[PDB]
């Protein structure tokens, strides 16, 4: 019931672009 | 294959409404960014029905079973999150250099609906503290 | 001997580079006049000039040089310098060398390539100053091998030392006046630098990262692990390589790039196994061909597990692409430079030893926090999520090319300009060995005998101050909280008595202008009497301060010139026997003092020596001449900052050039900054050409004595609150006559800051050298007279906040720690503190970033007090409650304390080490550094202080956890931040359970 | 203040896409036709682009590592009281709010050149009775109008329109066609010998009175000069204005000068003197235009400094140093301005056209003219 929280990262991360295809968005 | 994206309503409710004045836009939207993972319970339907009556915690509406999770207040650009009993959150509401945009994709009857524009976010780095 | 071995080598250097695009270039024959001014008329090439190596030739062989040039129009080409190896013997009687010329005969009975009788200049030798020459005999010889023979012959007879580390290409570079960086065009006569292209060339630059496997918790291992992905980048251009026998599925291309200055589109080649990989890689290398590979920490990791892994594959690297390791275990090829980032870090980017990883060097300086993984949850994700592990990879080579693209290119490359060396060396190099360069080039061009190597014995503890730091007042200090300030009357009386001509000094001296021209003068002056006569009423005084910063513009290179600091200038039993005397009338020579320590019973001594104002201008005068070329690049950098800003805003229209001839002339002037600070350690180093420990100590007690009369000033008229070796922090009243503008004729404004132009002002009376002279006629030995001073203070601030810390001992300060902020609040400087020290809790880093900052709220003494009394008590209640009000994930993550063995295991680390040899084998800790992860637990009770780092990783804990000395720690901590600096503010112990002792009552007025 | 609540499954369909300022402006217009538009070549392999009315961006998803959670405001359907915790600042609740998605990544828009997806449409040479011909072959692919076309290809109108006029499209039959390079430019020759034949105004030209001109003497059935035909002349050749067309005179003569070395001088590399003569003498009369062998640059090359021999671009390698060893054995030196519409097709980086040069092969100069030798 208190079992909610936040894993911390350290660092704040931003991904590689990558393309999108049409089975990407469904 | 190709598609639209219907951004009719949107459009018409944006010019029939005034300027966006607070964080939330008139159509009463959010967002939020946490660095880190928010670690939630893999079930919710039998655990919400442990939590006392008392505490409210976990709530029950019109058959989902929502977590209440926290409590947002906000202090100008300063703002706060408290998450259960033990974590507080400190963050501001920062104006987007690019106003983002939500939409919604449905994949029914291949339609595409702008859902929202925002301008601003709330955003939390500093490692979370108990709530005192 | 190895001679031929040697040709040999030459050879499949040639085979190498030739398969690279290097082949011989020989110009073609020109018996015209070798002539540097006029260039478009000589038959040739003009070339940007980019490495060089000693080699050895072939028609016996030829010693020479081999020069590796980039062009104007894209291509590339190798030529060769030839030049005879010498080096001169000194005689102690002239009369007969040629006696000393037929010993020398018979030792070197087939040794010799030639000689002659050549006249150079020995400052220790008495009337030299009035044109008496030393005579020398050069002797020649055809290569380096025949040059460490004749040593060998030579040495039994001194038993019965010159020149060992004197670089081949070095000689060459000085005596040709070569220099890699700078443009020339390659002539049989030899080369003529063109002068009028400058902006430099664009080499291919490779930047690499390897991903290799490794077992379960341990290390990699070369001898077994294999190589699963090598990303790399060339030129803005991204390429990864795969291992597919290893790596579970394809990669396709990606994109990545991390802030829109820096592109990185990504293209793959999925091999299917590790040889093909290590033939993709190689054969992309060959198809490009890099002139700079640039890795982080690849001499120590990357490049000897490739080796080893190559020799496996029976591929042979040398043979491949020409890098090999040299004698020193290092890689390194003829027509690649292998740039290690991780020299450069160390040497010269001014960071402590805990933030030499990659994350801490990226955050700093290119500005952002890249992907982070744990290496155990690497190796399974190979197989399980590749393109996680491949987005690790790619974010690895794009840190690394875009760190040595903005820093250590520009850098060492405007280094090599100045310093006669290859790019390797001069990365490589003690800033020591650099300085030597610069004035062994100096000195060959003023015709100047370098004196031999000191060897003389190491007065044990020749360790003399160095610096003098001192710890004044400890304390939060604040521009909103008043302070009592006690004017001394007799300081304002003579700041009164010294104003019209210290203002005079700061219009003409400190502006070079002339007070001819000034507009404003009595009506400032009138101004700043009205400040210094209310100051002069109200003398004991309760009032908000000004934080001011205070601290002298190169401090050492300006002592050293202005009072003409060179090591010939030493005595040494004898000046003025045959040298006039009485121009200054004080015989020439001017005293000055120096401290002298001896350590036997350890005591100090003042002494005094005397510095000849005749002495040949060789080493000031690189010196003075390197100052004022830095001062000219500065100049050219504002003028450049302005063109950067008065034109169009087409970003991309032919102005992108002009960008890079900014960057150029910022890494000029910085690469003077280090070659000039490196002037005042060289004096001290082992083994130095030019070594005086006197010189030392008269360039530290000059200072020192410059520093202190700063301090009786400001100890005068202010509070002075820390110090060291160089740098004045202080709060002043704010009643003190600040800041004004003179206006000029021309409508500009010229800057005042009264308490600088007062400190400066009395350096100029008290230590202006008015004895300077040099030759106003060389022929009939003309001296002239004048006077030099380049010392000057300047003022930066004024600061919001000030943080100093206490020491644990009685009536004692810490040195080398503090913290100061800015106006906005953020944090300008901290040093000293736990964060820099080995060993510490990151919890306690949260904590302390936490607390600095909240000093700065509230309005009194009281309510900042009261702010951190309520910290205390949050931090009292997540303690007192030994963690029971916490995650049990959280915690466990935080319990890690890191600590660098700086030796073998073969302290509370070294128990650990042991304990770590006993459980992952001896050899895991044969080399330093493994995992030294520790808690303190409160369990065993009674273990020794070297059984406290107790292996935790592998393992109710908040039972285990020893929270009264992790509290005690925090006490510790909190004495030095908090509690003590408060007593001695007269505020009683916030934190209780820490009793302030008797000793800090009584060191205060109590 | 509003009490943050979480659903036990988020709705995937939203997602984020970054609005840059002119999208923002693209957005709020009602006066468009269409207003963005999702649009793809195939659903498994081609990139995804985001249309408007009159530009293309090639969509990019960005992911980002941290969690981030839309809120949407509701109205909770019974009156719900929560316990107060040890929780300080907190106001009256007046609205409820609730994290409905969980989004780990954003839609980049990159503005890209728009091309037409020309994968099932056929090659028209003229050939009579085509529209036997379109069912000798079995294209399953139907389009009947050009909208349809436009609608399944990954461009916007005016881009498309452009594109299809530029790559000479058009309609036999009611089928959708594209001109073969041949009977296009023979069209043409015939247009332009009766539009002088009959004294038309060059800048005035109309539909009508110019397909009347062309058709006049010869059959129907056998006249594949059709009013579409005419229209694509028109607006391939011609630039529309009551909209009329006016002749690219320039233009014209460059597209007769790539035919003229299409048909005549492939195989040998006459001098250019000659070539000029026989190039002349093929317009019809009176036709003003002057020459010189520059405006055929990009389409020609020089075996030697003063001769000229055709080359198709479209022969030519997609591997940088193969196409470069190709360019070199075909010319030993070359000159700058016949080598750079050569290059511009393999890297889109923008930089000094001499550095795109300087990756395999060299330049050396000269007087005035720099030539590249690869070594
Ligand atoms: S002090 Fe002056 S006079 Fe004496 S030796 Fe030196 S230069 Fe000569």
């Amino acid at each position: 019931t208190v079992k909610i929280w936040v894993k911390y990262n350290e660092g704040f991360s931003n991904a590689v672009r990558k393309n999108v295809t049409w089975n990407n968005l469904w | 294959p190709s598609v639209d994206i219907d951004a009719s309503q949107w459009q018409k409710l944006t010019q029939s409404r005034e300027k966006q004045t607070t964080v939330i836009t008139p159509l009463g939207m959010m967002m939020l960014e946490i660095q880190g993972e928010l670690e939630l319970p893999k079930d919710f339907a039998s655990l919400a029905r442990r939590d006392s009556p008392n505490e409210g915690r976990f709530s029950e509406q019109d058959g989902e079973t929502l977590i209440r999770f926290g409590s947002l207040q906000i202090d100008g650009e300063r703002a706060t999150l408290f998450v259960g009993k033990k974590q507080r959150l400190l963050g501001k509401v920062t104006k987007l250099d690019v106003p983002m945009g939500i939409m919604h994709f449905n994949s029914k009857d291949n339609k595409v609906e702008l859902v929202d524009v925002m301008k601003y976010k709330v955003i939390f780095k500093d490692r979370p503290l108990p709530i005192m | 001997a190895l001679s031929a071995q040697q040709l040999l080598n030459a050879s499949k250097i040639d085979d190498i580079d030739s398969m690279m695009g290097f082949e011989r270039y020989v110009p073609p024959q020109y018996n015209g006049r070798f002539d540097a001014k006029d260039i478009d008329q000589i038959p040739g090439r003009v070339g940007w000039l980019t490495n060089m190596h000693a080699t050895l030739v072939s028609q016996q062989g030829i010693s020479g040089v081999d020069f590796y040039f980039l062009d104007e129009e894209g291509g590339s080409f190798k030529s060769t310098v030839v030049y005879d190896p010498y080096f001169f013997i000194a005689c102690n009687d002239e009369s007969r060398v040629n006696d000393v010329e037929e010993l020398v005969k018979k030792y070197l009975e087939s040794c010799l390539k030639s000689l002659q009788i050549i006249r150079k200049e020995d400052l220790t030798m008495d009337n030299h100053l009035l044109g008496l020459q030393k005579t020398l005999i050069k002797l020649s010889f055809v290569n380096s091998n025949q040059l460490f023979e004749a040593r060998k012959l030579l040495r039994p007879i001194l038993q019965d030392i010159r020149e060992y580390d004197v670089p081949y290409h070095v000689r060459v570079s000085i005596d040709k006046d070569i220099r890699v960086g700078k443009w020339y065009k390659v002539t049989q006569q030899g080369f003529i630098e063109d002068t009028r292209k400058i902006a430099f060339a664009d080499p291919v630059v490779m930047a690499f990262a390897i991903a290799t496997t490794k077992p379960p918790l341990k290390f990699p291992d070369s001898a077994v692990d294999q190589i699963m992905m090598i990303s790399y980048m060339i030129d803005g251009e991204g390429f990864l390589i795969t291992n597919r026998e290893i790596i579970s599925e394809d990669i396709e291309d990606f994109e990545y790039t991390p802030k829109p200055e820096y592109p990185g589109f990504f293209t793959i080649f999925n091999e299917n196994d590790e040889v093909a990989l290590l033939q993709r890689f190689f054969e992309h290398i060959r198809d490009v061909r890099p002139t700079v590979i640039s890795t982080f920490n690849g001499d120590f990791f990357d490049w000897p597990f490739i080796h080893n892994r190559s020799k496996i594959h029976g591929l042979d690297m040398f043979d491949e692409i020409g890098f090999a390791p040299d004698a020193e275990g290092e890689y390194k090829s003829s027509y690649c430079s292998h740039m290690d980032c991780f020299r450069w870090v160390k040497r010269d980017s001014y960071l402590p030893q805990g933030s030499q990883g990659l994350k801490a060097v990226t955050q700093s300086k290119l500005g952002y926090n890249p992907i982070e993984l744990d290496p155990e949850l690497m190796t399974p994700y190979a197989f399980e999520k590749p393109q996680h592990l491949s987005e690790y990879s790619v974010s690895d080579a794009v840190a690394t090319y875009y760190l040595y693209m903005k820093y250590v290119h520009p850098f060492i490359f405007s280094l090599c300009t100045i310093i006669p060396l290859n790019p390797d060396e001069t990365l490589r190099k003690g800033t020591g060995t650099l300085c030597e360069m610069l004035l062994m080039v100096q000195a060959y061009q003023h015709n100047i005998l370098l004196p031999n190597k000191h060897t003389d014995p190491i007065l044990e503890s020749e360790t003399y101050v160095g610096g003098h730091v001192e710890s004044l007042e400890a304390g939060v200090f604040r521009s909103d909280l008043k302070n009592e300030f006690k004017i001394d009357p007799s300081a304002i009386d003579e700041l009164l008595q010294e104003l019209p001509e210290a203002l005079k000094f700061s219009v003409e001296v400190e502006n070079k202008s002339s007070v001819d021209k000034v507009t404003n003068f009595e009506e400032i002056k009138n101004q700043i009497t009205q400040k210094l006569l209310e100051l002069k009423e109200n003398n004991i005084r309760n009032e908000l301060p000004l934080i001011y910063h205070v601290d002298v513009a190169s401090m050492y290179p300006n002592i050293m010139t202005t009072n003409r600091l060179q090591p010939d200038s030493i005595k040494a039993e004898r000046d003025c026997a045959s040298c006039d005397f009485n121009r200054p009338g004080k015989t020439c020579a001017r005293k000055l003092k120096w401290a002298w320590r001896g350590e036997f019973v350890s005591e100090i001594v003042e002494r005094e020596a005397i510095v000849c104002q005749r002495e040949n201008p060789f080493y000031v005068d690189t010196v003075k001449s390197f100052r004022d070329r830095r001062y000219e690049f500065k100049g050219l950098a504002k003028t450049w900052k302005g063109n950067l800003s008065k034109i169009d805003p087409s970003d991309k229209h032919a102005r992108d050039e002009a960008k890079k001839m900014i960057v150029l002339y910022d890494s000029l002037q910085l690469a003077h900054k280090v070659i000039l600070n490196s002037f005042y350690g060289y004096v001290m180093r082992k083994g130095s050409r030019w070594y005086s420990m006197e010189m030392a100590g008269i360039t530290c007690l000059t200072g020192a004595t410059i520093i202190q009369m700063a301090r009786a000033l400001v100890e005068r008229v202010g509070r002075p609150l820390e110090l060291d070796t160089d740098g004045i922090w202080c709060i002043l009243p704010k009643s003190f006559p600040e800041t004004y503008f003179f206006t000029l004729e021309n409508g500009k404004k010229l800057y005042l800051s009264y308490p600088c132009s007062m400190l400066n002002y009395r350096v100029h009376q008290k230590f202006t050298n008015h004895q300077y002279q040099e030759l106003k006629d060389p022929l009939n030995y003309i001296y002239e007279t004048h006077s030099e001073n380049t010392i000057f203070f300047e003022v930066d601030g004024p600061y919001k906040a000030m943080i100093l810390p206490s020491s644990k001992e009685e009536g004692k300060g810490i040195k080398k720690r503090y913290a100061v902020f800015n106006e906005d609040g953020s944090l300008a400087e901290l040093k000293g503190f736990e964060l820099k020290r080995r060993g510490e809790l990151q919890l306690i880093k949260n904590f302390q970033s936490d607390i600095f900052k909240v000093f700065l709220e509230g309005d009194t003494l009281e309510g900042c007090y009261s702010a951190v009394a309520s910290v205390c008590n949050r931090w009292l209640d997540v303690l007192d409650s030994h963690g029971l009000m916490l995650e049990d994930e959280d915690l466990v993550s935080l319990i890690c304390e890191n600590r660098s063995m700086s030796k073998t295991l073969k302290s509370t680390s070294i128990t650990t080490a042991r304990r770590l040899g006993d459980f992952l084998g001896e050899d895991m800790v044969k080399d330093k550094g493994l995992q030294c992860k520790y808690i303190i637990s409160s369990k065993p009770f009674n273990a020794p202080v070297t059984e406290r780092a107790i292996p935790v990783a592998i393992f109710d804990i908040r039972t285990i956890i020893d929270w009264g000395y992790y509290r005690e720690r925090l006490g510790s901590a909190i004495q030095k931040i908090i509690t003590i600096p408060a007593a001695l503010q007269g505020v009683s112990n916030p934190v209780p359970r820490v009793e302030h002792p008797d000793w800090l009552k009584r060191k205060i007025a109590t | 203040s509003i009490n943050l609540h979480s659903a036990p499954e988020y709705d995937p369909s939203y997602k984020l896409i970054q609005l840059t300022p002119e999208l923002l402006d693209i957005i709020q217009d009602p006066v468009q036709n269409h207003q963005l538009r999702f649009k793809s070549l195939d659903k498994d392999k081609s990139e995804v682009v985001l249309c408007s009315h009159d530009k293309t961006w090639v969509l990019k998803q960005r992911k980002h590592s941290n969690t981030v959670l839309l809120m949407r405001e509701f109205v909770p359907e019974q009156p719900i009281t929560f316990d107060e915790t040890l929780l300080f600042g907190l106001s009256k609740p007046y609205m409820d709010v609730v994290g409905f998605a969980k989004t780990e990544s954003e839609f980049e828009t990159r503005e890209t050149h728009g091309e037409l997806n020309l994968n099932s449409v056929p090659i028209y040479n003229g050939e009579l009775d085509f529209s036997d011909k379109i069912m000798k072959r079995s294209s399953t692919k139907v389009i009947g109008t050009l909208e349809e076309l436009l609608e399944n290809s990954p461009c916007s109108a005016l881009e498309g329109i452009s594109k299809w006029h530029k790559i000479g499209g058009s309609v036999k039959d009611g089928v959708l066609c594209i001109l073969s390079q041949d009977f296009l430019f023979k069209a043409l020759h015939v247009l332009l010998m009766s539009a002088m034949a009959e004294s038309l105004d060059l800048q005035h030209l109309n539909v009508e009175d110019t397909h009347h001109a062309v058709g006049k003497d010869i059959e129907d059935e056998f006249n594949p000069y059709t009013r579409e035909i005419i229209e694509t002349v028109l607006n391939k050749f011609a630039v529309q204005e009551n909209n009329t067309w006016r002749l690219r005179i320039p233009f014209i003569a460059q597209w007769y000068g790539i035919q003229a070395l299409r048909k005549y001088v492939s195989g040998i590399s006459m001098p250019i003197d000659e070539f000029l003569i026989k190039w002349k003498s093929l317009f019809p009369p009176f036709f003003p235009c002057d020459i010189d062998i520059d405006m055929l640059r990009g389409y020609h090359f020089k075996p030697t400094d003063k001769t000229v021999q055709y080359i198709a671009k479209s022969t030519l390698p997609m591997d940088p140093k193969e196409r470069f060893k190709v360019l070199f054995r075909l010319q030993s030196q070359w000159d700058l301005e016949d080598i750079k519409p050569l290059i511009e097709e393999l890297n889109s980086r923008g930089m000094k056209i001499d550095s795109f040069i300087m990756k395999y092969a060299r330049r050396k100069r000269l007087g005035k003219k720099t030539v590249v030798t690869s070594r």
